[PDB]
């Protein structure tokens, strides 16, 4: 009645374990590693990233908020949140190794420009991401944290007798 | 003593107003307000606590207008009564609300009406019907089973809620969402509650599948105020979820770390170690996640001060507390430098994980140098495939102890010729951004004031102002904590330390900062293993009495 | 050990009129020798409660004063309850005097200041009475808030959590008048079935069965009381679901021969009727044909232990009402292609 | 515009009221330059409450697997002009997810064109192309005789946009693309990260060729960890930086604390000496004061005979215990972990104390018996 069949139902068989195997609480990530050593080890020794990549983003329909609300999520902001911080933490692992045309297009996704109830811990992700990429310093306030806490830590640094070291370069 | 009733007569319209809203609080929406302001009620009753204690009931008048209808309100309200001494105080209250000798009958009616109150917050059965006629029969009071009646109901939820966790898309009950989000705003004002901590644990666990958020952020701060004030002691692994879920706990746990090395606890790296280690930030930070969040939070408070000792001896102890605990649980598939540290070659990293303790006193000599070697190498040949420039490499070496801290304590050794790769490290250390023109002329000002130091350790004991001349602009603190070195490593020392300390003591600023370096020292000292009781015994006395003085 | 027992009983004494509404005589005087007492019983459990003969011999004075008393005809007193309740007997005390309305006033207020000065003593070296009532005003808020926002009414009753209790309660009732050996727990068990509601009692036991080792006597004493009294033993195969006496029966074979012998019993009360394609009742409160098959269909959804014989018992009871091969006739006929 | 009387005709050109009472619309939707018949009959007031709405076979074959969302929206929405911005919006949706099935090329640009272009590679480069032409591999050789493949996927303009570029090697391949730029410019750029990254391959050539690897099999190019058996029931790995892989790597070493124990202290002190001018093993074996077995056991390498799910031997007590009825996985498990993993799956059913349910490596009848 309502079953859903898991969202990674239709993907890569190998994938959909690696997606099942992060819902996995925080030792989700490590279990990303082992998947990943368990796989290059057997017979499809390559994991074409590009394939699964693609596939996070393909928009698909919800019908939530009011009783009625067409929407489109793609498979990042739909997945369950586990797995969403526990790849973060896994691209950051393999950053190298991946195509940047497709890294981007997750990221635009992760930066959440204009939701509302946003994922902070998603877009943290991406600005921590982009900074090691080397496309996203955006001379911006885009530094991973909050406002509330960049503030409340310049507050309390002020209370303590600033050093002799020259840091900032005017 | 001015107001006494003017605050607390506004403060109590607006409480009172806002009671009247919740009253028994029977939805989501009155329930989420009470969650909320709850603790400012706690604060409000503890100040008009002392207001009704200080004087007696029947007499006076002064908010005896409607405190009835207030404590009512309130006491129903079991959201409140679940709150940590605010059911106490309301007691408290009510003690000081009754008339021993009643003259007029609404003093004796009142008395009635809080008894009456007092039976329904106690020893009322406000619960299912039929297991309160069971007990009854079987002559079980209340009192009894409660206790057992709430583990069972309890760890009866917890296996729901586990149940679900592992039934992750399948074709059977799915514990009703609202429900789940329902329980954890229950959770919140009795958190402190011992019965109730598998629970918790529990939800903190029992995630599940869905893209948003089930759970109201209002419960991760009640929690995440429990777990770093010592009213909650989950398990570890409740705890590194918690944070990798919802980020203002996981910021919130990285100030409540500051408030400790900035107000309360100056220079006390002992109590800071203790702090880390008692709080699972080390255990936490093995996930790549929770290093970078924490990491960048370090690097926003580097430049705010620019490049606090405090702040320094804080990210020592906690690289130690971190390695340490890496160590441990990372047998089998362990995460990369280039993961917890992505800025510079894992090779520098690599360099300065080796522990000194575990190494001869001599060759530390061998690996500065080689640390020297490798930081001019990232730096000078600031090109692609490597650290992005000096900050960064600089943002590193200062995570070690060890190898940052031994730099000034072997050029007093070797003050005899002293090694070009030391002098660049240590002008690098006190100060990056300077330029090879800068950086040189500190060397060699460095170089010169070592030939009248070895010239003085090599005489008898002598004045302080001989000192205070090559003492006498960017380069002062390099100059005094090289010094502070000097006065604590030669036995020429122990005599005009205060002669000494008079003249480099300006403000309470530089006071504070030798504090530090006097805790650094010893703690450095202690963990090596290496030790001239003479420098120990003297830096502690100094530092005793000098924490006097401020 | 014998000094302990004027002690206690005199407390009992003044425990059982703690409810009780003649409150004028009673002064700080009474409140202050009341809560001295409490503290040496409560001084007492913790010194030499555990592991002692002093521990059993106030048990058999628990038991003789609750079986003297019994509950029947004079006054129903509920009483400090068993050897845990002595490390509490302060607090019973102290609910009961509020409880009773015509508390002197003086005496209140003596007793209030005296359990709540206030935050003076936040420094208390023994877990004060003041925090034991906290803890218990938080409970009591817990349990009424997870009830109405968190508690469900579960359909495997062998994992309810309200009946897991209750169940819990009856079988420590049973393993002290086990020990006590008084009064038979039959005669408990009957003054029970007398008493109380009966439709919430019965799932009570049900439970109870399945329940796992604690210290299964109490299981083994339930079965025996049931098989003894078959009149109510029809009342509770008929007013629980299948998967409970499925289970009932996969853990204690003692009732399965019983309770088919009940169906036969039932379902040879019915006739088929042509109209409607249909087995029905006579009388109102005849099981009707689905209810029955529910049942049997959970007896065959089960251990191979009660299949065979709840299969061939239904066989043998087919070819003794005609081996027909076609509904119309023979009951059994029905179920046992409906099985299928 | 505002009102659906101009707006419609806007946003839907080709739906057409056949009755006067605008109740009958008949036609043509539009999605991704493609038209779609679509007849929809209102009530005799505008109420998608209730509604007929009926479709070609070409309509309902693509709106497969959202039967129910276009059921929904009618009783849902307000207004016909939202309804079919939905419809629009969705079909848009499915056909881009379905890309496989919908593609017409340009052929004149482009067959033609890949096949000049190809040409002017010379045919010994392609490996692979799918029948549908979307997929091509190809193949480029090292100075050392290494080949080295790329996957290409090409859209409906080829030279118009940038053609995806999928590749092994270990530092992020980027692709100065212009519409001017073609298949030899990729390739140029190509052959020039080849001989670029040269040092890392030959260092990591080395390792295979001296050294018994062990988690890595039949390694690919991507991999930068390599971790080598040493002496026995102990292994060292290694993670090296690309650009610089001469110079030192985050070492460390598994097994037993007793052996781990002498190696990494005497690392402490003999790290000063490596030294980016040799090799890494001429680095290792001066350093760590040793030499290295070449494959100690070859065959059985390792089998990790450790839970396959957390990866752990010794989870509280329980063993390896649980395994695989097939011979292509023999994936050991843990009771608990087969258990917690199975009761999500919707495949496996649950018997007495019974489950079956496939295995999560190879997806093969697993049974566990609690
Ligand atoms: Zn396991
Ligand atoms: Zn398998």
């Amino acid at each position: 009645e309502g079953v859903e069949p898991a969202p990674w139902a239709q993907l890569e068989a190998p994938a959909r374990l690696l997606l099942q195997a992060l819902q996995a609480g925080p030792e989700g990530a490590r279990r990303g590693l082992g998947v990943l050593r368990a796989l290059g080890s057997r017979g499809w020794e390559p994991f074409d990233w590009g394939r699964l990549l693609e596939a996070l983003c393909r928009e698909e329909p919800v019908v939530q908020g009011p009783d009625g609300r067409l929407e489109l999520k793609p498979l990042l902001l739909r997945l369950p949140r586990i797995c969403q911080r526990n790849l973060m933490s896994l691209l950051m692992a393999v950053r190298p190794s991946l195509p940047e045309s497709g890294l981007l297009s997750v990221l635009q996704i992760a930066q959440q420009d204009l939701a509302p109830d946003p994922d902070a811990w998603l877009r943290a992700l991406g600005e921590l991401l982009r900074r090691d990429l080397g496309v996203g310093t955006s001379m911006e306030g885009a530094s991973p944290l909050s406002e509330r806490c960049q503030r409340q830590l310049q507050s309390l640094c002020r209370g303590l007798g600033l050093g002799g070291r020259r840091l900032k370069s005017p | 003593m001015a107001q006494d009733s003017v605050d607390l007569s506004c403060d109590y319209q607006f409480w009172m107003q806002k009671l009247s809203v919740w009253d028994q609080a029977s939805t989501l929406e009155t329930q989420q307000d009470t969650c909320l302001h709850v603790a400012q009620f706690q604060e409000f009753l503890r100040k008009m606590y002392e207001a009704l204690k200080e004087m007696d009931s029947n007499t006076v008048i002064e908010r005896f207008p409607t405190i009835g209808q207030l404590l009512a309100k309130a006491c129903w309200n079991p959201f409140i009564l679940a709150y940590d001494e605010s059911q106490k105080i309301l007691i408290w209250c009510l003690c000081c609300l009754i008339n021993k000798e009643p003259q007029n009958s609404g003093q004796s009616k009142l008395n009635s009406w809080i008894q009456g109150v007092l039976s329904h917050i106690l020893s009322a059965l406000r619960f299912d019907k039929e297991v309160a006629l069971f007990t009854q029969g079987l002559g079980y009071a209340p009192i009894d089973y409660y206790p057992g009646l709430l583990k069972n109901m309890v760890l009866s939820l917890a296996s729901e809620l586990r149940e679900n966790h592992l039934n992750g898309f399948n074709t059977q009950r799915r514990m009703a969402p609202e429900r789940v989000a329902s329980l954890s705003r229950v959770c919140v004002p009795l958190i402190t509650l011992t019965d109730v901590d598998p629970l918790v644990e529990a939800l903190l666990i029992c995630h599940g599948r869905e893209p948003q958020e089930i759970l109201q952020p209002e419960f991760f701060e009640a929690v995440n105020e429990a777990i770093l004030l010592k009213k909650i002691s989950l398990p570890m692994s409740a705890v590194v979820c918690l944070w990798l879920r919802h980020l203002p706990s996981l910021e919130k746990a990285m100030l409540h770390l500051f408030e400790k090395l900035i107000s309360s606890e100056r220079n006390c790296l002992r109590r800071i170690e203790c702090f880390i280690k008692d709080s699972s930030l080390p255990q936490a930070a093995c996930h790549p996640a929770i290093f970078r969040v924490v990491d960048e939070m370090f690097r926003c408070a580097l430049l705010e001060t620019d490049g606090a000792l405090e702040i320094i001896a804080t990210i020592q102890v906690f690289t130690q507390c971190f390695v340490e605990a890496l160590e441990k649980a990372s047998k089998q598939l362990r995460f990369a430098l280039k993961t917890y540290f992505p800025y510079t070659s894992p090779s520098l990293a690599m360099v300065l994980l080796q522990d000194p303790q575990d190494i001869p006193r001599g060759h530390w000599l061998q690996t500065l140098k080689h640390i020297s070697e490798l930081l001019r190498e990232a730096v000078e040949d600031q090109t692609h495939g490597s650290c992005g420039g000096p900050f960064e490499s600089w943002f590193l070496f200062i995570h070690f102890g060890g190898w940052a801290e031994m730099v000034a304590e072997q050029l007093l050794m070797s003050a005899a010729e002293p090694p070009t790769a030391l002098l660049w490290l240590l002008a690098f250390y006190y100060g990056p951004r300077d330029g090879r023109q800068q950086r040189a002329q500190t060397m060699v000002q460095v170089k010169a004031v070592l030939g009248h130091l070895l010239a003085m350790s090599r005489s008898s004991s002598l004045s302080a102002q001989d000192l205070q001349t090559v003492a006498g602009a960017p380069a002062q603190q390099l100059i005094r904590h090289l010094l502070l070195n000097f006065l604590l490593w030669a036995p020429g020392g122990h005599t005009i330390a205060w002669d000494v300390i008079t003249l480099m003591a300006h403000t309470a600023e530089i006071t504070h900062e030798i504090i530090g370096f006097l805790d650094q020292t010893l703690y450095r000292w202690n963990r090596l293993g290496i030790e001239s009781p003479r420098s120990e015994k003297l830096a502690r006395e100094l530092l005793k009495e000098l924490r006097t003085q401020v | 050990m014998e000094s302990l027992l004027q002690h206690l009983d005199r407390f009992s004494e003044l425990l059982a009129v703690s409810s009780t509404t003649y409150v004028s005589t009673w002064d700080p005087a009474t409140v202050r020798r009341a809560l001295q007492w409490a503290r040496y019983l409560r001084h007492i459990h913790r010194r030499f409660g555990r592991h002692g003969p002093i521990r059993t011999a106030l048990e058999r004075r628990l038991h003789n004063q609750w079986r003297q008393e019994g509950g029947f005809g004079r006054g129903p007193v509920p009483g400090l309850a068993n050897f845990q309740a002595l490390g509490h007997c302060d607090v019973l005390l102290s609910l009961r005097l509020l409880e009773n309305r015509a508390l002197g006033d003086a005496a209140r207020y003596h007793l209030v200041q005296q359990l709540f000065p206030g935050p003076g003593v936040r420094d208390a070296d023994e877990e004060t009475l003041q925090e034991s009532l906290a803890r218990l005003a938080r409970r009591r808020s817990a349990v009424h808030m997870l009830r109405f926002n968190g508690y469900r009414e579960n359909p495997n009753l062998q994992e309810d959590s309200l009946m897991k209790t209750q169940a819990e309660l009856l079988l420590e009732r049973l393993q002290e008048v086990g020990k006590a050996e008084a009064e038979r727990p039959a005669r408990f068990l009957s003054s029970l079935w007398e008493r109380l509601p009966q439709n919430n009692f019965l799932k009570v036991i049900a439970v109870a069965l399945l329940q796992p080792p604690l210290s299964g006597e109490g299981s083994q004493v339930l079965v025996h009381w049931l098989l003894g009294n078959s009149e109510v033993f029809a009342a509770f195969c008929r007013a629980l679901p299948a998967g409970l006496l499925t289970l009932v029966t996969s853990r204690h074979p003692a009732l399965s021969p019983v309770y088919l012998g009940l169906l036969t019993d039932w379902g040879q009360r019915l006739h088929y009727d042509l109209q409607k394609g249909i087995w029905v009742g006579t009388e109102s409160q005849d099981v009707p044909w689905e209810e029955l098959h529910n049942r049997f269909q959970s007896l065959c959804q089960a251990p191979p232990p009660l299949k065979d014989k709840v299969l061939t018992a239904l066989e043998t009871c087919k070819a003794q009402d005609g081996d027909f091969e076609v509904p119309g006739l023979s009951i059994w006929t029905d179920l046992l292609l409906a099985l299928r | 515009m505002a009102v659906t009387e101009a707006s419609l005709l806007r946003q839907c050109p080709l739906l057409l009221p056949q009755n006067r009472s605008k109740t009958v619309y008949e036609g043509f939707i539009s999605a991704q330059g493609r038209d779609f018949h679509l007849r929809i009959v209102l009530p005799e007031d505008l109420q998608l409450k209730n509604a007929r709405l009926l479709c070609s076979w070409q309509l309902r074959t693509i709106l497969s697997g959202y039967h129910r969302i276009v059921q929904q929206r009618m009783q849902h929405s307000p207004d016909l002009m939202s309804f079919m911005m939905e419809l629009k919006m969705l079909l848009e949706v499915a056909l881009k997810n379905r890309q496989e099935l919908y593609a017409l090329p340009p052929p004149p640009q482009f067959y033609s064109s890949l096949i000049e272009e190809i040409g002017t590679l010379g045919w010994d480069k392609l490996v692979y192309a799918d029948t549908c032409f979307s997929t091509i591999k190809l193949k480029a050789e090292d100075a050392s005789g290494r080949e080295h493949l790329i996957t290409l996927k090409l859209k409906a303009k080829y030279p118009a946009e940038s053609p995806d570029y999928f590749v092994d090697f270990p530092v992020p391949f980027c692709a100065s693309w212009t519409p001017q730029s073609s298949l030899i410019s990729i390739y140029s750029q190509f052959l020039a990260a080849i001989e670029s990254l040269k040092a890392f391959w030959d260092v990591m050539d080395e390792i295979d060729e001296k050294t018994w690897v062990l988690e890595p099999e039949k390694p690919p190019r991507s991999a930068t960890a390599r971790r080598i058996a040493l002496g026995n029931n102990v292994s060292i790995n290694i993670e090296v930086d690309p650009r610089h892989p001469t110079m030192l790597p985050e070492c460390f070493f598994l097994g037993a604390d007793h052996v781990v124990k002498p190696l990494g202290i005497k690392l402490s002190r003999n790290i000063h000496l490596w030294d980016p001018e040799n090799s890494v093993l001429q680095n290792l074996k001066d350093v760590l004061e040793i030499d290295f077995p070449a494959r100690a056991i070859l065959e059985k390498s390792d089998f990790t005979m450790d839970c396959g799910i957390c990866y752990a031997y010794q989870l509280d007590g329980t063993i390896p215990d649980q395994v695989c009825d097939n011979s292509q996985c023999g994936q050991p498990f843990h009771q608990i972990c087969l258990y917690e993993w199975l009761r999500g799956l919707l495949t496996s059913r649950q018997s007495f104390n019974i489950i079956f349910g496939e295995c999560p490596y190879c997806s093969k009848p697993i049974t566990l018996k609690m």
